[PDB]
């Protein structure tokens, strides 16, 4: 977020000199990115002292909000809204049997915040026509993750969900978030834009052919990003 | 306080008319609430901010 | 249902895009505002594009009404700065052709190329 404001103007000036009729091409203002409600990515008591069968409902409901980048009540989303890395602070006490499985579910939250910030910054007009459609089509894969999360919260309110069921439900979505997060970090890191982020999507699709859970993702991402090309 | 009051308040911050147990104290960011009860608001109050925007 | 969260989720994204749209159209008028609406249909999301293109269909209706009174009759209309030609209000006689019409370069939109606006002038 903070670092991107430089990158935008430099990459705009290159492609503005290249074209001979690019006229009245607008840019999105910065406070669309700054505020944590125009983007998809954002009392509290020590959870250890409660009974066993209440801490479960507690940390599951809190974790379901943590997946999309915001505090539940007892596990907090640390405020950065900057780079391709985000950290979360779980409370230093919990029942061990719940606590190990919570730690195993926790990477998909850091593998959502980094995806969503890349989706915010590179749907603009300074990273090339294919990268805009790419971030706009990774936005759809984040929309399905959000739909999953809404259904899980609904079932958890009516007493039909636990951390074992939550762990079983999020595994394909954990794979989808891992692939998109690695891709977002890689495209940001090498300052890739345009067609160099239409080649990486081709390589990743060839890599996975032993799963068919990630292969279909990569095929769909390549199909959607090459529609302006 | 019971849950039904919170239901009635959240149903008004979608209209842009402030509640009682949930109020807008800052206008730059979303509504702030004045245990499962509290956790819904961290997603729901943003929608009141955007509707007012 | 987590206090009507599931019901509000389908309008939730529909609130995000419009609340961003009030800030991208900030302080604009005429063709520049039409560009600020056309910006959100340069995107490759189907839902965002289908949401915005309806607003775009409404927003360029006065602009194109001014456009069809300028190709068919020859005298434009606006009430504020809304039109891609900035006409000379001073009278000319038979030397009308050379000086009367010059290109305004703030109200050419992004769904019209500069070639089009020059030719329509």
């Amino acid at each position: 977020l903070q670092q991107s404001l430089e990158l935008k103007r430099k990459m705009l000036r290159d492609k503005q000199n290249k074209k001979n009729s690019g006229q009245h091409l607008p840019i999105f203002p910065a406070w669309v990115y700054e505020r944590p409600a125009l983007i998809g990515d954002f009392t509290a008591l020590p959870i250890g002292t409660l009974p066993l069968a209440s801490q479960e409902s507690a940390v599951v409901e809190d974790l379901l909000y943590v997946l999309v980048g915001v505090d539940g009540r007892y596990v907090s989303a640390q405020p950065l809204a900057g780079r391709q890395s985000r950290t979360f602070l779980v409370d230093p006490n919990l029942d061990l049997s719940i606590r190990e499985l919570v730690h195993r579910i926790l990477p998909v939250a850091a593998s959502y915040s980094a995806v969503t910030r890349f989706i915010e910054e590179k749907s603009s007009f300074e990273y090339g026509q294919v990268n805009h459609a790419l971030a706009a089509a990774m936005r759809t894969l984040v929309k399905e993750h959000l739909i999953l999360v809404s259904q899980l919260e609904q079932l958890h309110r009516q007493g039909l969900l636990s951390l074992q069921k939550l762990w079983f439900y999020i595994q394909p979505a954990m794979r989808t978030m891992d692939i998109l997060a690695s891709l977002a970090t890689s495209v940001d890191k090498g300052e890739c834009l345009g067609g160099s982020t239409l080649s990486l999507l081709h390589d990743r699709s060839f890599s996975y052919t032993g799963d068919s859970q990630a292969q279909e993702l990569c095929l769909y991402l390549t199909k959607a990003a090459s529609a302006p090309y | 306080i019971t849950e039904a009051a919170l239901v009635r308040d959240i149903l008004y911050v979608f209209q842009g008319i402030d509640g009682k147990n949930i109020k807008m104290n800052n206008t730059e960011n979303c509504y702030k609430v004045e245990r499962s009860l509290r956790d819904t608001a961290v997603r729901l109050s943003e929608l009141g901010w955007l509707h007012n925007k | 249902l987590r206090r009507l969260l599931v019901w509000t989720y389908d309008p939730k994204i529909r609130l995000k895009t419009l609340a961003a749209l009030v800030d991208h159209c900030q302080g604009r008028k005429g063709g520049e505002l039409a560009s600020a609406v056309h910006a959100y249909t340069k995107t490759g999301d189907p839902y965002m594009r289908s949401l915005v293109q309806h607003i775009l269909s409404l927003v360029s209706h006065p602009v194109l009404s001014f456009l069809y009174r300028w190709i068919y009759d020859g005298e434009l209309e606006d009430t504020y700065h809304e039109f891609f030609v900035a006409s000379d209000p001073t009278v000319k006689t038979d030397r009308l052709w050379h000086d009367k019409y010059t290109l305004r370069k703030s109200m050419i939109p992004s769904f019209m190329t500069m070639d089009q606006s020059r030719k329509v002038l």
